[PDB]
RNA sequence: GGUUGCGGCCAUAUCUACCAGAAAGCACCGUUUCCCGUCCGAUCAACUGUAGUUAAGCUGGUAAGAGCCUGACCGAGUAGUGUAGUGGGUGACCAUACGCGAAACUCAGGUGCUGCAAUCU
RNA sequence: GAAGACAUUGUCAGGUGGGGAGUUUGGCUGGGGCGGCACAUCUGUUAAACGAUAACGCAGAUGUCCUAAGGGGGGCUCAUGGAGAACAGAAAUCUCCAGUAGAACAAAAGGGUAAAAGCCCCCUUGAUUUUGAUUUUCAGUGUGAAUACAAACCAUGAAAGUGUGGCCUAUCGAUCCUUUAGUCCCUCGGAAUUUGAGGCUAGAGGUGCCAGAAAAGUUACCACAGGGAUAACUGGCUUGUGGCAGUCAAGCGUUCAUAGCGACAUUGCUUUUUGAUUCUUCGAUGUCGGCUCUUCCUAUCAUACCGAAGCAGAAUUCGGUAA
RNA sequence: UUGACAUUGUGAAGAGAUC
RNA sequence: GUGAUUUCUGCCCAGUGCUCUGAAUGUCAAAGUGAAGAAAUUCAACCAAGCGCGGGUAAACGGCGGGAGUAACUAUGACU
RNA sequence: GUCGAAUUUGGGUAUAGGGGCGAAAGACUAAUCGAACCAUCUAGUAGCUGGUUCCUGCCGAAGUUUCCCUCAGGAUAGCAGAAGCUCGUAUCAGUUUUAUGAGGUAAAGUUAAAUAUGUAAGAAGUCCUUGUUACUUAAUUGAACGUGGACAUUUGAAUGAAGAGCUUUUAGUGGGCCAUUUUUGGUAAGCAGAACUGGCGAUGCGGGAUGAACCGAACGUAGAGUUAAGGUGCCGGAAUACACGCUCAUCAGACACCACAAAAGGUGUUAG
RNA sequence: CACGGACCAAGGAGUCUAACGUCUAUGCGAGUGUUUGGGUGUAAAACCCAUACGCGUAAUGAAAGUGAACGUAGGUUGGGGCCUCGCAAGAGGUGCACAAUCGACCGAUCCUGAUGUCUUCGGAUGGAUUUGAGUAAGAGCAUAGCUGUUGGGACCCGAAAG
């Protein structure tokens, strides 16, 4: 599909609480992170014998991920977040 | 009937054109048919004895990557023969990958033969399906037996494509047989006039173009892709545009 | 080694037995769903109508 | 396969009326329904936004709640052995007020006149109604009448 | 009673062919500087009520007219259908008993009704 | 004698490893297998005038598409036909009539719509925020989709009003784990600071077997618990077929409908065809054919006696009673 | 089958900014 | 693995496998290494063998088709 | 069959259970071999088969909904029992009537039944009178709820009501089958799937000779009386009754379900 | 013409327990439970008892934390019973439990944000179609019994295997 880059929604900052600009970009997914609770709880349970002790997941029907947008306050940087349905193609762009 | 074929594309539409290849590709090989009854996925074939049934498929191999499985069912027997009566059912069953559309390969595969890529575009369909590099220009093929072993899907249909047109060429030589490599400047069809962009991509098809002319390919940087084998290798090392084929 | 899958028989008559109550309907229902601008101002009107005789009853 | 959907199986349900269609009379949103008062549930199938199930048209029932567009209504379905008290959110192109209560109170007013009426006329009211009695004694006069002596006719062909 | 503005049910109000309308009111009609809108003051806009024509709109009348609508011991107690029988019939289906009860077609009449406000010899 | 801080040895690490180990190798289903999706859904129909209603019933569709195809407002009228204009033709473009929708409305089907819900323009982001009530499928649980308000803040319009995505009916997802936003709040428990990690609130990443395991075959060497809830095998019912017997005679036969026939078809019979179903039997009715031997049926091949011929005799042919 | 650490001490050459 | 003797054992190394006096600058863990940080730590390079690359191999497992033409009635079809 | 050699055999000896040995058959390894034998873990687990021990009284089902790697099984709701609880003139009801909606099947050729279906027929009512509010209004005007006053049993239609409501708690069941009136698939079926009601399962009794379901009728123990459905020549309890006609059958006919018969023939016989 | 049963006698199958739900009886009752232990005894009994501890009397949030009266513990409809009048019929007064319903109170989430202050702490006040297994003149604790559930060999018997 295709998108604005801008939107005026209603912001709430405790500065704003009114319909203000925003800049919208794409939400996207962020570092696996380790020493994350549950990696280092399986990564003991990984060690020593037993093989693979958590399931493999090879079931996917899915062909497509719904679109995350994310909305800058201009003024107060204050963020939000907020999705659209699923769809095949996404440009936050122009045309 | 004491036969019948079995044949499913199991895709989100594309093969829907090639169905109508396998008739013709059927038409040359003659042998003997009854009836024919489509299915959602594909054709059913129908025949006289199990005879036909067998070079239906021994001729379906050459052609087309398939693997076909069997089974029986028998209406009677004669307790005095022995003798028996089966109604015999061929399930043939296709790659689920149709000529020049974008796939993704397991590292593993990718690594087994001669070291390809990730991100191909299936060149030919034949008794192999054949595997060529957009950019690299390296020749790979995925026999059928081995591509039903792990079962990876194309991750883009040739129905995603969108049109571009040809700013302008420069030539790296380089080639093997029948191929031109070659760099390009690109704009997108509906891009070029109200903006601008120019797409830098190194492709193949290089002698091919001619300047202004029109050309399909996948834009990947609009394109949405919930596929695993995605997530996974790397988004600095995936070209942003892969030139497909040329409108003429 | 298919099986009898639906059927409405005896349905209605096992229905029957302890037979279709009814409501039980009470004065004064629930005022879920009612009006809540109607119903803040019923409030202080009930609010307001029994201090009224507050003033009177004393 | 089988399919159950909101509005399934409601082809000739919604139809609009046969030279009935087009936009909706304007009488329709002149009336003024109230908590308390009683309601013929009849869709509309040109108004989609409000629109009650299929389950129930023709269904009555009584006002709760009045809002800016639609009113409350409240149901009796019958689900399994039991009454369930149903609430719906219904516009008032999809009701209408049903006569049996402006029937009803013109006989309670009759009742109230024909009773205090009465008060000064030494009661012997009988203000219920009864149902239609077996029909009391008369006269024919044959004078002016004569008895015509009808037959069974024979059979014919007439094709 | 005519006429206008705003209506109520939305053909007894529609459609088709002809004809008449006094006064009053609508309307056609004149103009392009300002408001404003167009390929084009035709549409819309603004201006005069002066200079004109009742020709059309519109209101009314007519018509063994198509349409619509109301009524008929009109089709018809007909078709259909609920209940009942150790009724009939090889069968398909059909009588009888207690009940309910139609429709097109035909025929006959009807061809807008009305609310608030002003207005006219 | 040779060898020498290398081999060896120990501990980690990558790779190789059916030589070996443990386990798995969906569901409905006119047996099971293949196919299919009746496994989550939508429309018409099957459906017998409220609602409800099944089959591997029938005709199709769904996993997407859209910053407009959303929202508000304004002006206008479609399909099609008729009559006119250089090139211009069966249609280009222009003009006037008639035109109840025969068009269009993203897609399947059905509803809906005419100063619109369509066509064309103009402005915009209500496809927003907080959360409760209600309907639907239903246990009146979840998910999906929707309805009507309330408290804010906004779009449009002169205004009434209208809009919480798509004119309406489908287009979708738990726990655990990972991640983002929010307040800039809570905790790290001997007391503090900075990182780190963990919480509360709201999103996303996916389970299509769609209330949601992480999973290949094979056995003709086979095993167990059971099943006639279910196949192969007799029987039972049906007769589609198979095979047999009448009725009308369009017609072959030198002419001649019935010596001898019958096509078109229609009416029946048959359990020595093949099937369909799955009623009895899987804590067993010993499965093919022949050999041996008895008996019954008639739908008569021979023999008996008859009627018929287009029967001279001879011969043969059709029927009759007859087992 | 390979790499690293330990067994493991003594020191020279020649290339690579350790072999 | 084949199965005395006699007589022969055709073509095929693309696949799968095995093998290599072969080569490259791809990928690669642990340790070491360099950087950033107050530290936990993050990252960046480097790396063996193995695969990747190229060669040999059928008395290794195994395979030995399709579409065409072309010799004096039809037709056979040595060959391209 | 072989019988001088890859022969036959005694004793000693070595190889032991995921092992041994095999001129190979998954052969042999103490009557045990596709993983021996013996003890323990072990009363292994079973959604599967079988069994489950005394009487009598009162009550009395289900084979259906939703979800499940769910289909020989469970959870859930329904049917059921038991314990009662607050109450008692009383709201109800597998029913009609009046009043009033909705429908689009049969017939009709857009119209529109029959049977089923929603609501109402009063006290939680009606009429008046004057209070409250921050909602609503241009507004002492509406809305919703109230104060004071008034109208009681022909109080607002029929009939009925071994009383109305309320709660807790738990068993079994979750294979159904048949007949009627409709109906799809199928050529049809003692076939498969639905819709309504009634039955069988769970139920004897009288009749259909016989029979789970058909007709009559449902059951404490008896006595008499009267009948149901079916019958009344004899078996067989009851008329070899009465009345009026038809039929002669070198295979007559005899009572529903039901244990079947056709097209059409016949100077057979009667009546139109 | 499905399975078991030739016959007879004797054995032979829903038990115990740990932890709980409903129901009933009993003692006390804002409490209740003597028995881990100590004193004692006619000696595994019976009798007597200090300290704690368990449930209960306070809920609510993840947590840091905070913590139940505007009022005769409120109003309205209905309510057994009692009281007043009346010959009675019935009306009026009061109305426990209990059912409906609207309020007030405590906690959590979102919003407001006072006199005040170590100038970012403090959180008064006032809200809200929000939420809780709450308050609103306590009812629970202990033992016993029926029935039900979970774990155990689990009503009895039975595998192929490991």
């Amino acid at each position: 599909v295709n998108v604005p880059k801008t939107r005026k929604t209603y912001c709430k900052g405790k500065t704003c609480r009114k319909h203000t600009q925003h800049k919208v970009t794409q939400y996207k997914a962020g570092k696996a992170s380790l020493f994350a609770q549950g990696k280092r709880r399986y990564d003991r349970k990984q060690s020593g014998f037993g093989g693979q002790t958590k399931p493999v997941f090879h079931k996917k029907a899915k062909t497509t991920k719904k679109v995350v947008l994310r909305l800058e306050c201009v003024k107060c940087k204050t963020r939000a977040q907020l999705t659209l349905k699923r769809c095949k193609h996404f440009e936050l762009g122009g045309e | 009937w004491r036969a019948t074929v079995q044949i499913r594309q199991k895709v989100p539409h594309k093969r829907t054109f090639l169905f109508l290849e396998q008739l013709i590709l059927k038409h040359n090989a003659h042998v003997d048919t009854i009836s024919i009854s489509e299915a959602k996925d594909g054709l059913d074939f129908f025949y006289a004895q199990k005879n036909h049934a067998v070079k239906m498929i021994d001729f379906l191999n050459a052609v087309v990557p398939i693997k076909h499985k069997k089974s029986e069912e028998l209406i009677s027997q004669d307790t005095h023969t022995g003798a028996s009566t089966y109604k015999f059912s061929y399930s043939v069953e296709i790659v689920p990958i149709c000529k020049d559309d974008l796939v993704v390969l397991p590292k593993k595969l990718a690594k087994s033969m001669g070291n390809i890529s990730q991100f191909v575009l299936c060149s030919k369909i034949s008794n192999t399906v054949q595997f060529m590099d957009p950019t690299t220009l390296q020749t790979a093929d995925l026999s059928p037996s081995v591509y039903w072993r792990a079962p990876f899907n194309a991750l883009a249909d040739v129905t995603q494509l969108v049109e571009f047109i040809v700013l302008d060429v420069d030539s790296t030589g380089i080639s093997r047989g029948n191929r031109v490599l070659a760099d390009i400047t690109v704009a997108r069809t509906s891009d070029l006039g109200v903006n601008d962009q120019v797409y830098y991509v190194r492709s193949h098809l290089g002698g091919i173009c001619h300047a202004g002319d029109s050309v399909m390919g996948y834009f990947i940087a609009n394109s949405n892709y919930n596929s695993d084998l995605f997530d996974g290798l790397n988004i600095d090392y995936v070209p942003d545009v892969v030139l497909v084929k040329k409108l003429y | 080694a298919k099986s009898k899958n639906h059927t409405a028989h005896n349905q209605t008559r096992k229905a029957h037995r302890n037979g279709i109550k009814k409501p039980k309907t009470y004065k004064y229902p629930s005022l879920k769903g009612v009006d809540p601008k109607f119903r803040r101002n019923h409030k202080h009107a009930l609010h307001g109508t029994a201090k009224a005789l507050a003033a009177a009853k004393k | 396969g089988k399919s159950h959907g909101y509005r399934s199986r409601t082809r000739y349900m919604f139809q609009r009326d046969f030279r009935k269609h087009g936009a909706v009379h304007l009488s329709t949103y002149l009336k003024v329904y109230k908590v308390g008062d009683i309601v013929d549930i009849k869709a509309n199938g040109s108004i989609q936004k409000g629109m009650p199930h299929k389950f129930y048209q023709g269904k009555t029932g009584v006002v709760y709640n009045v809002t800016k567009s639609s009113v409350g209504v409240i149901i009796n379905k019958m689900v399994g052995n039991r009454y369930l008290e149903k609430r719906l959110n219904l516009r008032v192109e999809h009701i209408k007020h049903s006569k049996c209560r402006q029937e009803f109170l013109e006989r309670v007013k009759a009742n109230a006149a024909k009773r205090a009426e009465a008060k000064a006329q030494g009661v012997a009211v009988q203000l219920k109604r009864q149902p239609a009695q077996p029909r009391e004694s008369r006269i024919v006069s044959t004078e002016g009448n004569v008895p015509q002596t009808l037959a069974p006719v024979p059979y014919e062909t007439f094709i």
